[PDB]
């Protein structure tokens, strides 16, 4: 049903608001926008990284050690007649 | 009385009490646009589906060639067919995200919306499952061999419940017919949960990144989030089609072009991407039983982890330790995707048994014991 | 064992998302696989009257059909008897049943070349590495008889023997027939048989990347406009003292 | 036929070696394969079943 | 008118086997098929060499095969 | 963008490619005597002589 | 001023701006139909059928 | 084909009366039954299409 | 009056009762009421004479 | 069908062996003749 009108209670706070008319779609694009999304970038990507970099190695390492045991070793061959 | 007649109208009051004057947090961010592109995969599907189900003709010595005359001679039905195997793919794609988020969020603290939800990613599982058979090709038949062969792992009443399903002593056409009824039918009971998942859901309200209570804070869902979703869409939407109309088969195996051969096992047999992680996992238990055990508990260990939450607080975004974990783990699924995709030898057995004991003791161990640590080290 | 020599990658003119198929290349995959494969590769999907727009002319198609017998009935006497082919045809089968076909290739069974192309690893460029890849087996290898030693076949011993030579044919379009310009050529048919509608996929792939960039745009805009109203925001908290 | 490590059957699903007997060997393969109802009635034709 | 009828695969053939890689491939296989040849009791074989020229070959070959096709 | 994906489906419900457009039927005068009406196979429907 | 020549003939009553969508989507279409095509077709050029078929279009016999 | 009251023929789905031409006579059908496009190139052969 | 049980119960016995001859059709006389017409695989050249609905 | 109905199963499958069933194909594609088993349809007196 409804709920707005209930959710909870609150006092003292004012809030100012411009219609859309007004202002500016996608603002300050350098001066506030990349900045910030350099400044989550940073914060984050150790976090995330590591654990991908790191089954990223273990996915080349087996990849490449089973190509490896493609391959002959000629200490196999080399008393053969 | 009521004067507007959104608000009184049996009818257009859900519409307008379920979704436009509906309380959203003012502060979702993107990893929440899922649900509806998970809801509006469903209905591409359901109708992509139904245009596809008006040229197939669910028999053995029919189906596969009619699949290709849907492609080669529908009118457009080459287009339909790979919108819907793709959307297969991107409902996964999305699905994945969706539950993640839930993890990473505890949204799963909304214990029933959350329930129904993990009924409904074995639904659409077993959905995606029949419908890749229903071409009856290399994939299609030795799928269904296999998997309607787990049931035969629970003692007695196995060998027979094998039986059903298949109508016969071997797969063959009753099979593939009560495969395209089912398939047919899932969808609609899909349909109907998301209703309740939805339902189930609106009693509390959505969560929100911070997880501290947004009632401070609420807006209307249209035009904030309505808006959102419209944008939300029309980006999954480029790269689908960009991958449907560029690279077609990208996604998807080809042993499928090969008609069902009774008699021949193709030796690189893997399922679709979506289910490699599972596949992966009953690779590992080399027993019987143990394997499909393993493999059930690879899905419904997701009914386990509302019970294993403790965190004070409700989200990571404030854990640290949480979140390397979290990230480890889906790096972990990542992998066992990677070996599902491999043979069964050398390294890959040892990894794979490795990252499927990973996949269990995160979840089952580690998560709910940092989660008691980091409670400590705030001082609670 | 399990050793494999993996095709390369080939620049097909069909290559680029944006590029369609060389329609000149097709008309002569097909004279290659009606005069050469045909002979034990059977093609049942595609049928005389997908050529017509395509590579030929209707002309062309209807006696490219007539050019073969095909059985009908039953007749007023439940008698089933020959016929010329129509455009509606489909290919020629050039064996009536698996069966008969291993019988007539030392057991092999000559698979259905329609959907070919996407059936193998490599499509196009497997296809072709393995028409001119066939060689002499290396010191060691023993070639089973009626085998053939091919280093791009799983096992290097296929049982098709070389099909193509310098020659073989005549593009009567004045081509020089030589023998990889032969199996470049059938490759490209092989692609367009086992999915015609690749072209126009990749025209409205291209409709689709314009309306999905200048769209995705507008509604970007949009969805900021009315957000603004919450991003711009200001907010105090005015306790009373 | 012929592949495994045990110079019999390998089961390209999950992995499982039979030897030229069709004796599980190793992998998730339960039992050994079947081994049919048969009998050698001539010089050279056997009749399974 | 007077011409020859040549294939321009066997042409590229004969220029990419001058290759670096090629040569040094090729040189491994022949001294492979050396020995396995001469011995009468070796289970070794010069697949894997044979595939490695091959590779090297073929993978020069493509890169140009194609310009001089129609 | 909208207006074409229904273009498409609806076209999808059309008749297909395989659905011919084919030629004649000779009729011999002889086996249709006077007083009589006959019903051939033909062009899908019925047709009469 | 067309920004507000528009906005005052054609945005601003919910019903005209209903008759320019259409309208425009109309125009829209046509137009860009023809250059996606133009442009797919010179990008391919001499490979598509459009191009071979004088070659045996009423060219023989 | 020889019923109705027009030595003709008769619908009986929801009774139509053709004459031996095929024309409408009675009934709700609106119009004659369609005369195909044929040529008589024989002495007791025709050809219907 | 609480639709349990009055009408619950009632329901139950009214569905005895359409179920009786429902099945005492169905067991004893399965074509009573269907057209026989459709025994007789189609033929697109053939109208039956005697062609009625359900 | 006819057995336990008017027919031992003996009676069934020998009333069977006395049609000709063809069957096929055989190893070089070859359809051939053979007697009947108790699976099969009461034989067509007419190809069509
Ligand atoms: C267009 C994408 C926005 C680019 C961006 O990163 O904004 C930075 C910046 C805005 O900065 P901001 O206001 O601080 O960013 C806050 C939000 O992230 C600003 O972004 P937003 O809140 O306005 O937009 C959210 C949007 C953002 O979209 C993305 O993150 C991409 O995400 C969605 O709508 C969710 C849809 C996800 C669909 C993916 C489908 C799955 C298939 C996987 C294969 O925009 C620019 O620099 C201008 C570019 C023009
Ligand atoms: C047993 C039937 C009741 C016999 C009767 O007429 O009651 C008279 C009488 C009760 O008298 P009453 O209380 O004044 O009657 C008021 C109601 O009509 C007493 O009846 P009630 O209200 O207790 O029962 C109503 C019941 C009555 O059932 C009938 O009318 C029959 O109707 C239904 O439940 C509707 C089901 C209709 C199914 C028909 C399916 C359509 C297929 C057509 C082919 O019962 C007896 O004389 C005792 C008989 C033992
Ligand atoms: C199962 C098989 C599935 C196959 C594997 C598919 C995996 C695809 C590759 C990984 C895709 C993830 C993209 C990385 C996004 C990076 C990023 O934005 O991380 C930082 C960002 C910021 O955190 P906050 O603290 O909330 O910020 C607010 C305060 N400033 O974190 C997040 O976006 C939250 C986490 C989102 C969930 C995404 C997880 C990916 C999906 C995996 C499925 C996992 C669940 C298990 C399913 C079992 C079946
Ligand atoms: C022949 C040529 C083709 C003709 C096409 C058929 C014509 C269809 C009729 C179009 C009539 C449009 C009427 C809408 C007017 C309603 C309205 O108030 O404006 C839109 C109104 C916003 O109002 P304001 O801009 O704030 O201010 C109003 C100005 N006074 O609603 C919106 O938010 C519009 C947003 C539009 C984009 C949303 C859809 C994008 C979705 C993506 C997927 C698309 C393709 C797939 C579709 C296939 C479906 C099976
Ligand atoms: C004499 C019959 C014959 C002719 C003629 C012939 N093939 Fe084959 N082809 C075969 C046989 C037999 C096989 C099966 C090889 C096997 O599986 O051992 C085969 C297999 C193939 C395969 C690959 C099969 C696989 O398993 O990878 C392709 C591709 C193919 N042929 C293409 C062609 C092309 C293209 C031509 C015409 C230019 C051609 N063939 C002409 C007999 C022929
Ligand atoms: C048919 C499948 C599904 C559909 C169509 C669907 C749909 C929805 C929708 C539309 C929402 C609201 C918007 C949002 O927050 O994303 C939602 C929320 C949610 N869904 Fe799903 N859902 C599906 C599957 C699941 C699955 C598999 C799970 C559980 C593993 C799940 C967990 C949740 C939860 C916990 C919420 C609350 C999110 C929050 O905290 O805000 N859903 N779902
Ligand atoms: C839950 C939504 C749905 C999912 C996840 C889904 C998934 C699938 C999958 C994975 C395939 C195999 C595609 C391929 O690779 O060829 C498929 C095919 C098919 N589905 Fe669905 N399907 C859905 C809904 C529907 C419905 C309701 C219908 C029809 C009313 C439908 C009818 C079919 C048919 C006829 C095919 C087989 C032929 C073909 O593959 O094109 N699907 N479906
Ligand atoms: C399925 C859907 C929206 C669907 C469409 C179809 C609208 C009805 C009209 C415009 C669109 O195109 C949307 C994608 C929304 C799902 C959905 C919900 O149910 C709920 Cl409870 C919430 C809180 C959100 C928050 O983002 C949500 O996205
Ligand atoms: C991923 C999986 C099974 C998944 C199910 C059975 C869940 C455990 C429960 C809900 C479902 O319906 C899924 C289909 C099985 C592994 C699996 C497959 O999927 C497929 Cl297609 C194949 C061909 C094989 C062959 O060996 C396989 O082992
Ligand atoms: C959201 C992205 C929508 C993309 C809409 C593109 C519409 C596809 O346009 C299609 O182009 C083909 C070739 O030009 C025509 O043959 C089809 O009739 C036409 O519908
Ligand atoms: S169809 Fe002939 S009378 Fe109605």
């Amino acid at each position: 049903g409804i709920h707005f009108g209930n959710l909870a209670r609150v006092r003292h706070i004012i809030t100012y608001s411009l219609s859309p008319f007004e202002q500016r779609a996608i603002p300050n694009i350098f001066s506030d926008a990349l900045p910030n999304v350099w400044r989550r970038f940073s914060s984050q990507v150790f976090k995330v990284a590591p654990p991908f970099l790191g089954a990223y190695l273990l996915y080349s390492w087996g990849t490449q050690e089973f190509e490896r045991l493609k391959r002959k070793n000629p200490a196999d061959y080399e008393n053969d007649q | 009385m009521a004067p507007n007649i959104r608000k009184s109208h049996p009818l257009l009051k859900m519409i307008n009490n379920s979704l436009i004057d509906l309380p959203a947090p003012s502060n979702i961010s993107a990893w929440w646009n899922f649900g509806s592109l998970l809801a509006v995969c469903l209905m591409t599907q359901i109708l992509t589906g139904l245009l596809l189900a008006m040229h197939y003709t669910a028999d053995t010595s029919l189906a596969f060639s009619s699949v290709a005359h849907t492609c080669r001679n529908v009118q457009y039905g080459w287009l339909i067919r790979n919108l819907h195997a793709n959307g297969a793919s991107f409902f996964f794609i999305c699905i994945f995200l969706h539950i993640g988020r839930g993890l990473y969020y505890g949204s799963y603290l909304y214990k029933e919306t959350w329930n129904t939800g993990v009924i409904l990613l074995l639904t659409l599982m077993a959905t995606a499952f029949v419908g890749y058979v229903l071409p009856w090709g290399q994939m299609s038949f030795w799928g269904a061999t296999v998997i309607t062969n787990l049931f035969s792992a629970i003692p007695y009443i196995g060998h027979t419940l094998v039986e059903w399903a298949w109508g016969g002593f071997s797969v063959d056409n009753p099979t593939l017919t009560r495969f395209f009824a089912l398939h047919f039918l899932l969808p609609f009971a899909i349909a109907g949960i998301t209703i309740i998942h939805l339902t189930f859901l609106h009693e509390s309200g959505s969560n929100n990144p911070l997880g501290i209570s947004s009632d401070s804070d609420k807006i209307p869902f249209h035009p904030y989030y309505s808006f959102k979703d419209i944008l939300g869409l029309t980006l999954m939407l480029t790269p689908f089609l960009t991958l449907a109309l560029f690279s077609p088969n990208l996604l998807g195996d080809p042993e499928n072009f090969t008609p069902a051969n009774p008699l021949v096992t193709p030796p690189h047999i893997k399922p679709e991407w979506y289910f490699l992680f599972a596949y992966a996992i009953l690779r590992s238990i080399p027993n019987k039983l143990g394997g499909v055990l393993a493999l059930a508990a690879s899905v419904l260990i997701l009914f386990l982890i509302p019970f294993l939450h403790k965190s004070k607080q409700r989200t990571m975004t404030f854990r640290p330790l949480s979140q390397t974990l979290f990230w480890l783990l889906v790096a972990n699924l990542l992998i066992l995707t990677w070996i599902g995709s491999q043979p069964v030898e050398h390294p890959f057995i040892i990894i794979g048994q490795m990252a499927s004991l990973s996949y269990f003791t995160i979840l089952l161990i580690l998560f709910p014991t940092i989660g008691t640590l980091e409670n400590k080290m705030l001082n609670y | 064992g399990e050793l494999e020599l993996h095709p390369p990658a080939f620049p097909w003119s069909h290559g680029g998302p944006l590029s369609a198929l060389d329609h000149s290349s097709v008309r002569r995959g097909f004279q290659v696989y009606k005069q050469v494969c045909s002979a034990c590769h059977s093609m049942d999907y595609v049928a005389f009257r997908n050529l017509i727009g395509v590579t030929h002319t209707e002309a062309e198609a209807k006696a490219l059909a007539e050019e073969v017998e095909v059985q009908d009935g039953p007749d007023e006497n439940g008698e089933l008897f020959m016929r010329p082919g129509k455009i509606s045809d489909y290919f020629p089968k050039p064996y009536p049943n698996p069966e008969a076909a291993r019988a007539a290739n030392n057991g092999a069974l000559p698979p259905d070349l329609s959907y070919i192309v996407n059936a193998r690893h490599g499509g196009e460029d497997y296809v072709f590495s393995l028409l001119t890849g066939y060689c002499d087996p290396p010191a060691g290898v023993v070639v089973r008889e009626g085998l053939h030693y091919n280093p791009y076949f799983p096992g290097q011993a296929i049982g098709m023997a070389p099909p193509i030579y310098n020659e073989i044919l005549e593009y009567d379009d004045g081509t020089p027939a030589t023998m990889s310009q032969i199996a470049k050529d059938v490759c490209t048919f092989l692609r367009w048989a086992a999915e015609p509608e690749h072209d126009q996929r990749k025209r409205m792939g291209l409709k689709m990347l314009l309306i999905s960039a200048l769209l995705t745009s507008l509604l970007y805009y949009m969805k900021r406009h009315k957000w603004s109203v919450l991003k711009s925001r200001k907010m105090a908290y005015r306790p009373p003292k | 036929a012929n592949s495994g490590d045990f110079g019999g059957y390998y089961c390209p699903c999950h992995g499982s070696h039979y030897d030229a007997s069709g004796r599980i060997r190793k992998g998730p393969a339960p039992y050994n394969l079947e081994v049919p109802t048969y009998q050698f009635v001539g010089d050279d034709l056997v009749v399974v079943g | 008118e007077e011409e020859e009828l040549v294939d321009p695969l066997t042409t590229i053939r004969e220029h990419c086997e001058q290759t670096e890689k090629c040569v040094k491939a090729r040189e491994r296989l022949e001294l492979c098929d050396a020995r396995v040849s001469s011995r009468s009791h070796t289970e070794e074989q010069c697949t894997e060499e044979l595939f490695d020229f091959l590779h090297a070959r073929d993978h020069c070959v493509a890169h140009k095969l194609f310009n001089k096709l129609k | 963008a909208a207006k074409n994906v229904v273009t498409q489906f609806i076209s999808s419900l059309s008749a297909s490619a395989d659905v011919l457009a084919l030629s004649k039927i000779e009729i011999k005068l002889s086996d249709i005597p006077e007083g009589k009406n006959v019903a051939f196979k033909w062009r899908g429907k019925p047709l009469f002589v | 001023a067309l920004l507000r020549q528009a906005y005052s003939a054609l945005f601003r009553r919910t019903s005209t701006f209903a008759l320019t969508v259409v309208l425009g989507a109309v125009l829209f279409e046509r137009a860009f139909d023809q250059g996606a095509d133009a442009i797919f077709e010179h990008l391919n050029e001499g490979k598509l059928w459009k191009h071979i078929k004088h070659k045996y279009e009423a060219s023989e016999e």
